[PDB]
């Protein structure tokens, strides 16, 4: 939801209260998740592309399933 | 015959579905042929075996990667040509060069070979 922070000097009690909205925080929390999350999947599905052109199979691969 | 297609583009080529078998004629034509198939590599396809099947005769490297190979056969009936094969070969004799092919049969393999990009 949201929170608060109150600085003050130790000598003087005149202090200054600011408010903060972690909708903010929320918001760049949840990119970073889905980015991250979306990079592992894209590194994983090349991966697997990449291990089965090692393979070195000349014809695609619906042409494969369909011979 | 209808055991056999003569494949498009070529004047000595033919195709025998239940054998499985690409057949160039050495220095005789085709006649006709109503209908004709599309060359394809499916046609090709790879014979399986865990001992090399052995080979006769004259032999021709088509391509080592992909274990395809040309091998001289003359039809009992004494009618000379040559069949191309796909899979796991070895030659009993040395492989020798395409080059001495003769130019009929090296026409027709180069349209069934080299892909019409």
């Amino acid at each position: 939801n949201k929170v608060r922070t109150v600085t003050e000097i130790v000598n003087s009690d005149e202090k200054i209260q600011k408010t903060y909205e972690l909708a903010e925080f929320d918001l760049k929390n949840l990119s970073s998740l889905e980015s991250y999350e979306t990079l592992k999947i894209k590194l994983a599905l090349s991966k697997y592309m990449a291990m089965l052109s090692t393979l070195e199979m000349t014809q695609p691969l619906l042409e494969i399933f369909r011979n | 015959s209808k055991d056999f297609l003569q494949l498009k583009g070529t004047m000595n080529a033919f195709y025998a579905p239940k054998q499985r078998i690409l057949s160039i004629l050495a220095v005789n034509r085709l006649f006709g042929a109503t209908e004709t198939i599309d060359f394809h590599p499916n046609l090709l396809v790879y014979r399986q075996s865990s001992p090399p099947v052995r080979l006769t005769g004259d032999v021709y490297v088509v391509d080592k990667n992909e274990k395809v190979f040309l091998v001289k056969h003359v039809f009992s009936n004494t009618v000379p040509a040559y069949l191309l094969i796909r899979g796991d070969y070895e030659s009993s004799s040395d492989l020798k060069s395409l080059r001495d092919l003769n130019p009929w049969v090296q026409n027709t393999l180069l349209k069934l070979l080299i892909p019409d990009s």
